[PDB]
RNA sequence: GACGGAAGGGCACCACCAGGAGUGGAGCCUGCGGCUUAAUUUGACUCAACACGGGGAAACUCACCAGGUCCAGACACAAUAAGGAUUGACAGAUUGAGAGCUCUUUCUUGAUUUUGUGGGUGGUGGUGCAUGGCCGUUCUUAGUUGGUGGAGUGAUUUGUCUGCUUAAUUGCGAUAACGAACGAGACCUUAACCUACUAAAUAGUGGUGCUAGCAUUUGCUGGUUAUCCACUUCUUAGAGGGACUAUCGGUUUCAAGCCGAUGGAAGUUUGAGGCAAUAACAGGUCUGUGAUGCCCUUAGACGUUCUGGGCCGCACGCGCGCUACACUGACGGAGCCAGCGAGUCUAACCUUGGCCGAGAGGUCUUGGUAAUCUUGUGAAACUCCGUCGUGCUGGGGAUAGAGCAUUGUAAUUAUUGCUCUUCAACGAGGAAUUCCUAGUAAGCGCAAGUCAUCAGCUUGCGUUGAUUACGUCCCUGCCCUUUGUACACA
């Protein structure tokens, strides 16, 4: 949906801090905790990078496990413009 | 809050059948073989004691840091508890998923409907499988009847404590021509399991005495 | 205040009664190691948590009725316990899903 | 209407081949001497086989 | 092999013969038709569809009839936005929704892709004669089978049997068979016996700290939101015993039987439950799976918004039931019984009471996330004592009418109750036709399930409890031997 991307990049802000992009199920509720934007139209750009990979997928229990893949560097050199190895392919917790 | 005595063991499955639906469905390529649930307070023991536990290090933060915060962040457990751990599963005859996932990469090629089936299961047919039951159905040949009722084993069932020795599985794959449903039944041994009842009541062995005494012109014994 | 014996209502519960009687036994046996004065093991009634539905996924045929149920086993005890015997309990008397917390009173 | 069952009928002749010269008419001490050392799996699977041992050697003295 | 209006065997309260409950009579919910409405969405139509699909449906549901906005068009690959793409819009003309639905129309609006050939596949859309998984039925049943040997060129057969018993292909006994692997049986539960235990008020005990009083016929009714708490048997089970058709007479191929009698908590696989094998139904579920091959559609949608009829519309048909035809009954007083539970979490569920008003019920309070409180579920059905009489009635409450409350943003086509107006049918019910043999047939009533509210329903829980057959092939149903078969989607 035609909607400005500081909405999306507060939520991609919520991705690279711990590693989650997860939507819930309702319409006109718009209150998911710790992803505090709308429940439904955030999906509208969340598949928009799925069509060329970039993220994994399952539905079950309508849980929306849509979390980024190994190629979460080259598009977020330009969509968040971050220096990698902070939440890229070697985001070490400590050792576990 | 203020948890009743009827709100966590009937609600065992809100977390325990959460993981068991997760790694049946998300990345069950690992050959899932249960979690060793000892839930300590403010820590979370993930033990995927599976076939591919070399993926507990991995990149040390590529996919594990997802799995720190996917099951733990959908019912929204508060972070600061989650620990991950693994170890290789073994003895691959006594587990349903061990030969099921030994068929979950053979259902594209065009192997036989029987050749892989009774060959791998003779890891335990000679070491503790008496009566098994494998049906690999779906539609392998477009007709009216689509079912292969494969029967193999040296059948001993049933005395009704059945859960002492049974494995169960059912799988699916979305191929060109519809689903292919692979449900098996693998039969563990109570004689190989070394636990509790040695065998359900068939195997009863009888020892032999000394040779019984004669009239015995007897004795002078004073120790 | 540490190490007084002031009549505490230690409460235990579990699922299968083999390991619930296990946990109570090696704590009342650990009520021997310094001899807690006590009118102790309250062999409390155990529970039945029945559901009774139709497990069929279609409404046809001679219809079906089953049950499926958890066994809440449950041992309230009348301890009289000190401050030492509550500490090491999170990984002693071990079984899958040990659950305990005690209010420090009975009167 | 409650005649006996086969897997305890055949089990005694691999069992009372051991200790024939016992198991007399009074059916109490022999009953636990039927339950003597064996690898049994319940109590009334063996009290039936002791009552099997009770009735089927009491009648040898019927000829 | 399957059949037969062929014998023979057996056995069947999903058929009888005694029975004990009866049905379909009325009215009225509750389904399935049809009726047709513009709409009565949809599957299931043979015991084996039809108080089934959780289905007691206001919205939520909802797949039909009605309307109108999001496109909720990921995008493989690319025309049109930069002196402007997408369009919300005040106030108004429409318009349930200021639904800028639509317009009257110029404020907002920027790289956030409107989309452009084509493609996500949303689908409660067809396809269980595309399906898996699952669930029923064949069958409340004894039926399967290899290892070897025997007969037959071979399909096959024998073992699994003319007898007798059984709940039984269970056992005995006969024997080209022997020895077995199954299912069943066995196994296991439970309302249980255990004052013997590891063991006692979030739980139950003789006592009695403080001891009011009837009464002195000297210990009783007792209480004491704990006083020392007296104590484990009742409450509850950690493993175990105790019962294993247990014992003698009758009759028995002396077995396999099973009874007269009875120690006993248990003599009927204890009564009843529980998972129940080989082989398959074009059984059924694609209107529960976001698992679905194909095809209709892919935003002018069969997704998805938000209010109405609906599945709740009417000669009539058939399916499950509920109140009854009263006078071992009805009304009024006295006494008074269960177990099952499920109960609030950062919200408002169960709730004795206080006080109010006749109820419906309402405000502060009583305890409880739970052997704490509900609730001692004193309820009905029940026991005892006064009032009603041959009538459609002190049985009955269909039918419509008015008023008061409760739940829900929201009650009209009425969510339910309450108080009065309306006060009927119907009198034991046709050729049609079921269930069930001891705390069970029967009587009645409370939890839970759907549950804001809506049980005339369905599981259980219970409180009180007879019968007569004591079993069998004519009707109906099923397995086995023998024959016959021009049949094999039999």
């Amino acid at each position: 949906m035609l909607m400005p991307k500081e909405d999306r990049n507060k939520i991609h802000q919520y991705l690279f801090q711990e590693g989650v992009v997860v939507a819930k199920k309702d319409f006109n509720q718009a209150k998911h905790e710790e992803i505090d934007t709308k429940n439904l139209y955030v999906i509208k750009a969340l598949q928009s990078l799925t069509s060329k990979g970039y993220v994994k997928t399952q539905f079950s229990w309508q849980y929306y496990y849509y979390t980024l893949t190994e190629e979460g560097v080259e598009y977020l050199r330009e969509y968040l413009n971050l220096p990698e190895h902070i939440v890229p392919g070697t985001y070490i917790q400590e050792r576990n | 809050a203020l948890i009743s005595k009827k709100r966590k063991l009937v609600a065992d499955g809100v977390f325990y059948a959460e993981l068991n639906e997760f790694f049946t469905r998300e990345l069950a390529e690992e050959g899932y073989s249960g979690v060793e649930v000892r839930v300590t307070p403010t820590k979370t023991e993930v033990i995927i004691r599976a076939t591919r536990t070399q993926d507990v290090l991995g990149e040390n933060g590529r996919r594990i840091n997802e799995l720190t915060l996917l099951v733990q962040k959908r019912f929204k457990y508060a972070p600061g508890t989650i620990v991950l751990y693994a170890e290789r599963v073994q003895d691959r005859g006594l587990s349903a998923v061990a030969q099921a996932e030994s068929m979950k990469f053979k259902l594209l090629n065009g192997l036989a409907i029987r050749r892989a089936a009774y060959g791998v299961v003779r890891y335990v047919m000679e070491s503790g499988a008496k009566g098994c039951e494998v049906v690999v159905s779906g539609k392998l040949r477009a007709a009216r009847a689509k079912a292969m009722k494969f029967a193999d084993g040296f059948l001993i069932h049933s005395g009704q404590p059945v859960n002492d020795f049974i494995d169960t599985a059912t799988r699916h794959v979305l191929m060109r021509q519809g689903v292919l449903g692979i449900k098996v039944k693998i039969m563990r041994d109570p004689a190989k399991s070394r636990t509790g009842p040695k065998a359900l009541p068939d195997a009863v062995t009888i020892i032999e005495p000394k040779e019984e005494e004669p009239i015995l012109a007897p004795s002078v014994k004073d120790y | 205040q540490q190490q007084q014996i002031i009549k505490i209502r230690i409460t235990l519960t579990s699922t299968k009664v083999k390991q619930l009687e296990n946990v109570s036994s090696n704590i009342v046996k650990n009520a021997e190691q310094h001899n807690l004065v006590k009118k102790g093991p309250v062999r409390l009634p155990t529970k039945v948590l029945k559901i009774s539905t139709r497990k069929t996924p279609n409404g046809e045929g001679s219809k079906t009725w089953e049950t499926y149920e958890m066994r809440i086993h449950k041992r309230y005890i009348d301890l009289e316990a000190p401050v030492q015997i509550v500490k090491r309990i999170t990984q002693i008397t071990i079984e899958p899903g040990v659950d305990v917390e005690v209010v420090v009173a009975s009167n | 209407g409650r005649v006996r069952t086969k897997t305890v009928k055949r089990a005694s002749k691999a069992l009372i081949e051991r200790y024939y010269p016992k198991l007399t008419l009074d059916f109490q001490t022999n009953k636990r001497l039927c339950d003597e050392i064996a690898t049994i799996q319940s109590k009334r699977l063996r009290n039936k086989i002791a009552g099997y041992t009770t009735h089927l050697m009491k009648r040898i003295q019927k000829g």
